[PDB]
């Protein structure tokens, strides 16, 4: 019987089942069921590991360790959090990227959705790792903290109130374990305005020209393609969980804490490593900072300099060139974050810098226009 | 959103097809793929391959300064 | 002129059971949805696992 | 002073994708932690019944934590004694206020317990390679004090006296206890010390690869099955 | 002389009755034989583990 009448499965129904969908739709718009099924795993594992971690400054380490030895099935439970939180920024980025590409992100709001929903991911990430009291998320949770510090006039007063102290301490252990809990129900709810907006229009495809002379439902399709798809974010998932736990995880997490002793060459998670390089590039307190923010600040000026009379990239032999440019000086950023701030890697380290910013706010939209002339558009 | 019925205004075009329980779920897989695949890639390389092999290089280049510049080095100081 | 139409040919799409007119395809019905089929329990099965 | 060495290449048998561990050589390296090692580092989170299932016996991992004394709870008085030795929390703790384990052995602070994973990249082979390659001092610098030299280490010099070799043994089965193979085995316990999980986790992963390599096919094709409609679906456009 | 993948649809597959009674059916005994053959296979490839290493102490 009907799907369509009933007050709560026409909201499924319409969701996921009679939704018309563009026929031709890539592997690339994978993803955002794939973010979807990431936050559920965070959630689960998240809330099982809360039935066994404690948030006091003494017991903290501890008691993941409790986990990992003690409960049972800790470890695989604990694992697939971590590597799970992995795999959710591997799937932002190409999200993230499908959406430049294809220039998905013509759908204004439901674009600028996505950024707070970027926004909130990291802010959660940042507050998670922090968790186990390591060395490194305690200088870790020290230098991103202190950013805020940067911020002229109340900048002090505002990490001291974050601190809740004089420096990263008991009291801030304690509320990002809070904090933490809490985002992800929060990311939930903006994650279905996002996919309120998008509905609003449907999905975009490879070729940016509209597909409603060829939808399809995504009730057989688009149902089997996402299951597919799951089963391999699984699959890779389980890889790093079940024979490479510790690959992504820095070995000094193993060792408590020391407010007092800075680890010689701290490293931030992978997924920060370009926007860590970004920061450093420039040697000016309030410039780093302010360089990181417009780092990941530059998404919503993206739409802004669309000027192509296409819309995807699919029939854009410049803008493709220069994308990958794009993407091969954000490998760049990464390799460079994680090096020592040293003589070939901080010039090499700023000049991808002025890279990446030159590409987007001036490279792509004069390809975009010399493409217009070259089409006698 | 939108519903099948609502879309758009089309005229003229027919549609033939098959029931899967009467077709082949991989065809010639091997026969016809192999040879798209090929072609996407030639289609492609030029695009995506060179910014690549451009970090390559300096990621080579960089770390082989970095060796020689501080740690091998200490190159004389002779007296 | 409707009748000019004709469907066009899937011989290199369609199961050899098929394939050939003169023979009713009933025949195969069972096997070629037996395999199918198959397939499905066989992945739920060990999804269950 | 910032220059350094890595560590040569792991053939430990239990490198490998699927590779247990050699519970013999696991017992071996307690025995090296229990005689040795243990006098100097705390090994906080293990305990006597995590043995059970590895290396020992029900009944001998009673009987080896019953070599030692504890500090059980107090009774009627507000009292603390000692007692024979549980089987539910390891702990010989050689030092109270971690400060003591620095004026004992002058600065240097022994660190740490179940090792590898655990602040030393290259894990097992680092601590191989410190502890069976102390070597001379070469010339043009000295030490700040009898320090002890070694050539891995971070800044080459530092800490600890020189502990292997001092032939100690017990190993039953009949085995000489060398240099090496005392550090082979210390490593390798080590190894189950920071993860025991290690041998269920490869089993697991094992049936991981063996389902996925059922399913994947599988669901594929189911996808392509249903997909079959549109893949060989064709146009006609037939205008007046 | 039908097939038998005729035979196992008319007979189980026709049916979601019988299609579902017999994947649970399938399941059951699919992960028993997956384990004992899976394990079988884990322990060959190792045989340093608390197995063989036991037989020599029935003792205490
Ligand atoms: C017994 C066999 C034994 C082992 C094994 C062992 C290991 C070990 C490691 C892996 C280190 C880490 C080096 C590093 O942190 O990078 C380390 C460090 C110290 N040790 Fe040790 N140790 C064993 C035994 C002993 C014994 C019996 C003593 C006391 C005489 C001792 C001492 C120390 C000290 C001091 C250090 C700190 C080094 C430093 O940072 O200065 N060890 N040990
Ligand atoms: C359901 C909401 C969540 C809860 C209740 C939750 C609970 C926890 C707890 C208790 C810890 C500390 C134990 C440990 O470190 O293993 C932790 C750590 C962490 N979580 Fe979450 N979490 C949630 C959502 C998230 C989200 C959205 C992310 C981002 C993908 C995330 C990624 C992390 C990370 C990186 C850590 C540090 C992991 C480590 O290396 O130990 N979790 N979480
Ligand atoms: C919690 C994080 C996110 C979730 C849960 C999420 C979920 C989804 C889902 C389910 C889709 C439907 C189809 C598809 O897979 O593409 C989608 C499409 C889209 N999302 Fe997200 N996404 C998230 C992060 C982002 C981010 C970071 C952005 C951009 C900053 C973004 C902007 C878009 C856009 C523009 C589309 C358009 C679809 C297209 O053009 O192909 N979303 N998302
Ligand atoms: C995991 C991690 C982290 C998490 C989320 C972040 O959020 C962003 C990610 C990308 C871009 C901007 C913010 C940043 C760092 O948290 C943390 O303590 N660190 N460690 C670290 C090390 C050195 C400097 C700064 C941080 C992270 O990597």
């Amino acid at each position: 019987n009907i799907r369509k009448s009933h007050p709560l499965m026409k909201i499924v129904n319409n969701a996921f089942i009679d939704l018309p969908a563009p026929s031709n739709i890539s592997s690339w718009w994978n993803f955002g069921s794939l973010l979807g099924i990431c936050l559920i795993l965070q959630i689960l594992t998240g809330l099982f590991l809360a039935m066994h971690y404690t948030s006091d400054t003494t017991t903290a380490f501890s008691s993941v360790t409790h986990i990992c030895r003690d409960v049972n099935y800790g470890w695989i439970i604990r694992y697939m959090h971590a590597n799970g939180a992995s795999m959710f920024f591997i799937c932002l980025y190409m999200h993230v990227g499908r959406g430049l590409y294809y220039g998905s992100y013509t759908f204004l709001e439901t674009w600028n959705i996505g950024v707070i929903l970027l926004l909130t991911v990291m802010a959660t990430a940042f507050m998670g790792y922090v968790l186990p009291w390591g060395q490194m998320s305690f200088w870790g949770a020290t230098v991103i903290t202190n950013l805020l510090s940067a911020i002229p006039y109340i900048g002090t007063n505002l990490v001291e109130w974050i601190w809740g102290g004089f420096s990263v301490d008991k009291a801030t252990l304690t509320r990002f374990f809070a904090f933490h809990f809490i985002l992800p129900f929060i990311i939930m709810a903006i994650a279905m305005v996002h996919l309120l907006f998008l509905h609003e229009t449907g999905s975009n495809n490879p070729t940016g020209i509209s597909s409603d002379v060829d939808k399809i439902p995504f009730h057989p399709y688009y149902t089997i393609k996402d299951i597919l798809g799951a089963l391999l974010l699984i699959l890779a998932l389980m890889l790093l969980v079940l024979f490479a736990p510790d690959l992504l995880g820095d070995p000094d997490n193993y060792t408590p804490a020391n407010p007092l002793n800075t680890p010689p060459h701290i490293k931030p998670e992978w997924y920060f490593l370009f926007a860590y390089a970004i920061l450093r590039s420039i040697p000016n307190k309030l410039g780093g900072v302010l360089a990181l923010a417009f780092s990941i600040l530059i998404l919503a000026l993206i739409p802004l300099l669309h000027t192509s009379k296409q819309r995807s990239m699919m029939f854009r032999p410049l803008s493709q060139c220069l994308f990958w440019a794009l993407v091969a000086d954000l490998l760049t950023l990464t390799w460079i974050g994680g090096q020592p701030v040293e003589h070939p890697y901080i010039t090499i380290g700023q000049l991808a810098s002025v890279l990446y910013f030159l590409l987007i706010l001036v490279l792509m939209p004069t390809a975009g226009t010399i493409e217009n002339k070259l089409l006698k558009w | 959103g939108r519903q099948f019925g609502h879309l758009t205004r089309v005229r003229h075009v027919i549609t033939y097809s098959l029931s899967p329980f009467e077709q082949r779920a991989f065809p010639h897989y091997f026969s016809k793929g192999i040879p798209n695949v090929l072609r996407r890639t030639r289609a492609c390389i030029l695009r995506v391959a060179p910014p690549f092999v451009a970090f390559y290089l300096v990621y080579t280049w960089g770390t082989q300064e970095f060796e020689k510049s501080k740690r091998k080095n200490p190159a004389a100081y002779e007296n | 002129s409707h009748t000019d139409i004709k469907v066009p040919d899937f011989s290199d799409y369609r199961r050899p059971e098929v394939l050939d007119s003169t023979k009713s395809s009933k025949e195969s019905s069972e096997a070629r949805k037996g395999f199918s089929y198959l397939v499905t329990a066989t992945t739920t099965v060990g999804v269950a696992y | 002073s910032d220059l350094e060495l890595h560590p040569p290449s792991y053939p430990w048998s239990h490198r490998g994708l699927l590779s247990s561990l050699d519970h013999t050589s696991i017992r071996r390296g307690f025995q090296v932690y229990k005689q040795v090692c243990s006098s100097c580092h705390s090994m906080d989170y293990v305990a006597y019944r995590h043995l059970v299932g590895v290396c020992y016996t029900e009944d001998e991992a009673k009987a080896l934590a019953e070599e030692v004394e504890v500090q059980d709870g107090p009774n009627e008085d507000g009292e603390m004694f000692m007692r024979p030795g549980k089987l539910s929390d390891y702990f010989p703790k050689p030092y109270p206020n971690p400060e003591a384990a620095r004026a004992a052995n002058n600065g240097a602070l022994p660190p740490d317990l179940s090792y590898i994973v655990r602040a030393r990249h290259g894990g097992e082979d680092y601590v191989f390679s410190l502890l069976t390659g102390y070597c001379e001092p070469p010339t043009g610098v000295s030490l700040r004090e009898g320090l002890y030299f070694n050539p891995y280490f971070p800044g080459q010099a530092i800490g600890m006296a020189p502990p292997i070799y001092n032939e100690v043994l017990e190993f039953d089965d009949g085995t000489p206890a060398t240099m090496s193979q005392v550090a082979k085995d210390v490593c390798t316990f080590l190894r189950w010390a920071a993860e025991p999980e290690h041998d269920h986790r490869k089993r697991m992963g094992l049936k991981m690869l063996l389902m996925m390599g059922l399913l994947l096919p599988l669901v594929y094709a189911m996808k392509r099955h249903k997909w079959s409609v549109l893949k060989s679906r064709k146009l006609a456009y037939r205008p007046p | 002389a039908p097939t038998l993948t005729a035979r196992l649809y008319s007979l189980l597959f026709r049916r979601t009755s019988t299609f579902a009674l017999t994947i649970v059916v399938g399941a059951l005994f699919f992960e028993r034989a997956f384990d004992q053959g899976a394990d079988a296979i884990y322990e060959h490839i190792n045989e340093g583990k608390l197995w063989k290493h036991i037989k020599h102490k029935y003792e205490n």
